[PDB]
């Protein structure tokens, strides 16, 4: 039986990818509920991972909107390894003005990993006659589409990158590119450019790949 | 919360003109369009008119069309009906009545404002106390009231210690007397064991003669 | 110009499956005639519950949908509840304007008698210093519907200087009514009591006040 | 539960650039139910309601709801000059009309910078080459870009969308996949590019091993 119009709406976001490739890093599934009224502001969450319940979950402080409703958010801890082995996330909120609880679930794009393949293009020819040059990182191939991207030197991130959103390919793959753009000085003197991509079907969710002229 | 209050009831003289609003709180008035529903006594509901956010459409009732005026404020977000010529049939509860954004078009109802179409005068109320005592103590709690006497026309409300206290109130419908008169009786339920720690004030509104009473209620001795 | 046609009343009971239906004068309800249910409770309280045919208003139990049958428009309430006693008009829309239904009634069966609750007031002093006299008798609480009210001076029957109220619908779908009994001071002060005597399905709540 | 949506799209970046093609905004209402028989459109140009928009027959989807379309074709100029073309959806079941608005960004526009770009040598090791196509500093975001080889048409390319940069102009990159053996045969390929800042709304740049 569906709910009426007008009621609560639930909103269930994946961690982000870096966090599930590094063991120090902490990955959180996160469950969002908009339109909560005033006069029915108590929401309950119970959390399940692959139907079984949860109770590490914490729910933040409810956020006042400028439309007049509130901002109910749940954070729940994932084990890195449960995220990757494709383990489902099940988010199930319960309100006074519904007439039936929500249940979202989110798991792992399924489907076969796929290792990216990282290539580093240097200046066109033609951009060598700017003040800025542009380094570019092609990142393909690779399933699923979360991924993080990084251009660096000397153990710094580049202030001046920008990484395009994934594009799925017409093998059903995604590519991406990473725009580096540096003063061309730095570029003639031979300075060392890192593309640094992390990704689950890569060896050891890392790899890097430097250019210099 | 979505509010719509009605305003501008009473008594009107037959062939006289009235102009009612409806504040509107909650929302953004200017997104919707507004209805105007009347109900006369012993009838069912009759759909005076509405109008579209921009005022570029107003649509009325056929029969009605040369009676009513509707329009509307967004900037003070009030909506008006315009009454001309009344006359007894016109006796009724206008109710201001918004749509939801999608669906249903009667969502939102105000609680009315009742126009009074009657050639006769304003008559204020008068108000006695119903003191509780023994007689009006039942076990755990006690009656006390406010009796209000021969007004006209109605509606009278009636709220206790300014709205403070809510629990056990009960205001009766009106009793239309053979004189023409209404008289109402307003009662509310306290601890019996609270009698003599404090007074209590009924507080009685009767908006068609621009007139409140707040009436002090003792204990009996 | 059109009329919309409504059932008068209906009766249904707890947990039961009822139709309600809506005609149009000028031949088949279509979805182009957008179809409204309003629900009306005690205290001139409405609440829209459907627009454009069938779709719910926020906060309207699934239990109520919308729908069209043919020529008709209806609301199906399946699995009535006792709280669904009420008035429901339905709206058709006609290029230019909107035209109400005569509404239908619904009763919901079932519901225990309940007997009324009685408390009756003598005149207070102040009334009395102003040359006038009132007993009020309060009832409330009571169902089904239906009460009658006698007055006694003593043990004797009084009907002059009695009105009272037909009972209303409260919220809780039980009834309420009053009865005021008007004398003069003088008839007041001169017997031992005064009785108001409220018969609800064949048993009487007697309640008496006295000016000592 | 909640009714209709409404989309609002601007012209395609192609029809805006010649005046041999007819640019339009396209208003779309989607979830459109059997129970909302009239969609009524109405169509203003910097607030002034204009009549030449053409609504199209409503259309069955496979989740049983109805997409019904409006069409407004627009002038070249009034879309490149930044006129403001607002969508209001309304029937008898939307006590709030829906509005929508859409205009081209409003700042001086910057000429594309096309680049082509070879592929890595890492990549010569597959049996299919990416060929790049970098197109950067335009203003507005709305750009058209396509392949070319031996004056027909290579059709094996994705685009990315455009790039917010933090100069405030864009940036979007152009995929070409082709055989190696196409590549180290010397078969020259080509970026071309409209914009509105380009010579004629059009450059080409080519790339060959
Ligand atoms: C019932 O079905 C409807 C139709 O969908 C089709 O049929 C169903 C059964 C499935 O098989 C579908 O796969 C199939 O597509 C659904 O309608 C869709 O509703 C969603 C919203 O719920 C719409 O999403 C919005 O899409 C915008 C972009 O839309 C363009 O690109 C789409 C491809 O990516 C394409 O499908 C669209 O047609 C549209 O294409 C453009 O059309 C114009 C006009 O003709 C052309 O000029 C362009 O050239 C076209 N471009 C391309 C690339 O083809 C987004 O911009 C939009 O995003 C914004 O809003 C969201 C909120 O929803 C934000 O999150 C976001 O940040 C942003 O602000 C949004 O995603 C979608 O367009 C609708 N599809 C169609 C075909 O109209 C119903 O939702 C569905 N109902 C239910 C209950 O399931
Ligand atoms: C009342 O207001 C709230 C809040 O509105 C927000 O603030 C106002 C001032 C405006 O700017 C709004 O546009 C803005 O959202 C409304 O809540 C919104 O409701 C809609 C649906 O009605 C939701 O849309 C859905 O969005 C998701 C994707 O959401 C992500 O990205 C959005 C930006 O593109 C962000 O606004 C979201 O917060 C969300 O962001 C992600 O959040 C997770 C953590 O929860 C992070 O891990 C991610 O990294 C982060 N991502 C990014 C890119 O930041 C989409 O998939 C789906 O299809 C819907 O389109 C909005 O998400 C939701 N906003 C918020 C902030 O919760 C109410 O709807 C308003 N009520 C009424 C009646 O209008």
């Amino acid at each position: 039986a569906p709910e009426a119009a007008g009621g609560p709406s639930v909103f269930l976001f994946p961690p982000k990818p870096k966090d599930t490739l590094m063991i120090s890093r902490t990955p959180e599934v996160t469950c969002v509920v908009v339109d909560v009224s005033h006069e029915d502001p108590e929401v309950k969450f119970n959390w399940y991972v692959d139907g079984v319940e949860v109770h590490n979950a914490k729910t933040k402080p409810r956020e006042e909107q400028y439309n007049s409703t509130y901002r109910v958010v749940s954070v729940l801890t994932v084990l890195h390894q449960d995220w990757l082995n494709g383990k489902e996330y099940k988010c199930k909120v319960s309100n006074k003005a519904l007439g039936a609880p929500i249940e979202k679930t989110i798991s792992k794009a399924k489907g076969q990993p796929r290792e990216p393949q990282v290539y580093t293009l240097p200046p066109s020819r033609d951009e060598l006659t700017k003040n800025q040059v542009s380094l570019t990182c092609l990142v393909k191939g690779f399933y699923p589409s979360d991924i993080a991207v990084e251009w660096e030197s000397n153990g710094q991130p580049e202030n001046n990158y920008k990484t395009t959103p994934p594009v799925l390919d017409s093998d059903g793959s995604f590519f991406l590119y990473s725009k580096l753009t540096v003063d061309k000085s730095r570029w003639q003197q031979g300075n060392v450019f890192s593309c640094s991509v992390m990704h689950e079907a890569l060896h050891n969710h890392y790899t890097q790949k430097s250019l210099s002229l | 919360e979505v509010k719509l209050l009605e305003s501008g009831g009473g008594l009107v003289q037959p062939g006289g003109s009235l102009k009612l609003s409806c504040a509107a709180s909650g929302f953004d008035f200017s997104r919707y369009w507004m209805n105007w529903v009347r109900q006369a006594p012993g009838k069912g509901l009759e759909w005076i008119g509405e109008i579209t956010p921009d005022s570029s459409t107003i649509n009325y009732t056929p029969s009605l069309k040369d009676k009513f005026i509707i329009s509307r404020d967004n900037a003070k977000n009030t909506l008006y009906l315009q009454m001309i010529k009344v006359r007894s049939e016109d006796t009724a509860l206008y109710y201001c009545v918004r749509p939801y954004d999608y669906g249903a078009w009667f969502a939102s109802w105000g609680q009315g404002t009742l126009v009074t179409v009657s050639a006769a005068s304003t008559k204020g109320p008068s108000v006695f106390p119903l003191a509780p005592s023994s007689k009006s103590t039942s076990g755990g709690t006690a009656a006390l009231g406010c009796l209000v006497k021969d007004y006209f026309p109605e509606p009278v409300t009636v709220s206790w210690n300014s709205g403070a206290l809510t629990s056990g109130v009960h205001t009766f419908p009106a009793v239309l007397q053979s004189s023409g008169l209404y008289s109402l009786s307003s009662v509310v339920t306290v601890p019996s064991s609270s009698l003599g720690t404090q007074t209590y004030i009924c507080n009685v509104n009767h908006k068609p003669s621009n007139t409140k009473v707040d009436k002090k209620v003792e204990p009996k001795s | 110009q059109a009329v919309v046609t409504q059932e008068s009343a209906l009766t249904t009971s707890p947990g039961e499956t009822v139709t309600l239906t809506c005609r149009s004068s000028t031949g088949a309800v279509t979805t182009s005639n957008y179809a409204n249910w309003v629900q009306e409770k005690p205290d001139h309280l409405f609440t829209g519950l459907i627009g454009g045919t069938n779709k719910r208003a926020p906060g309207v139990p699934a239990r109520f949908s919308g729908s069209l049958i043919g020529d008709k428009a209806a609301l199906t309430i399946t699995g009535a509840q006792t709280e669904d006693e009420a008035i429901y008009f339905c709206a058709l829309w006609y290029s230019n304007h909107w035209v109400f239904g005569g509404g239908t009634k619904l009763t919901v069966l079932g519901q225990p008698k309940a007997a009324p609750s009685v408390t009756l007031f003598p005149p207070s002093s102040e009334e009395l210093q102003a040359n006038k006299a009132t007993l009020v008798c309060l009832i409330s609480d009571f169902y089904p519907g239906a009460v009658t009210v006698a007055w006694k001076a003593d043990s004797s029957p009084v009907k002059a200087g009695v009105e009272t109220t037909t009972p209303s619908k409260q919220s809780n779908n039980k009834y309420a009514a009053s009865s005021y009994l008007s004398l003069t001071p003088e008839q007041w002060k001169s017997h031992r009591s005064y009785s108001c005597q409220v018969t609800h399905e064949g048993s009487t709540v007697e309640k008496t006040v006295a000016p000592t």
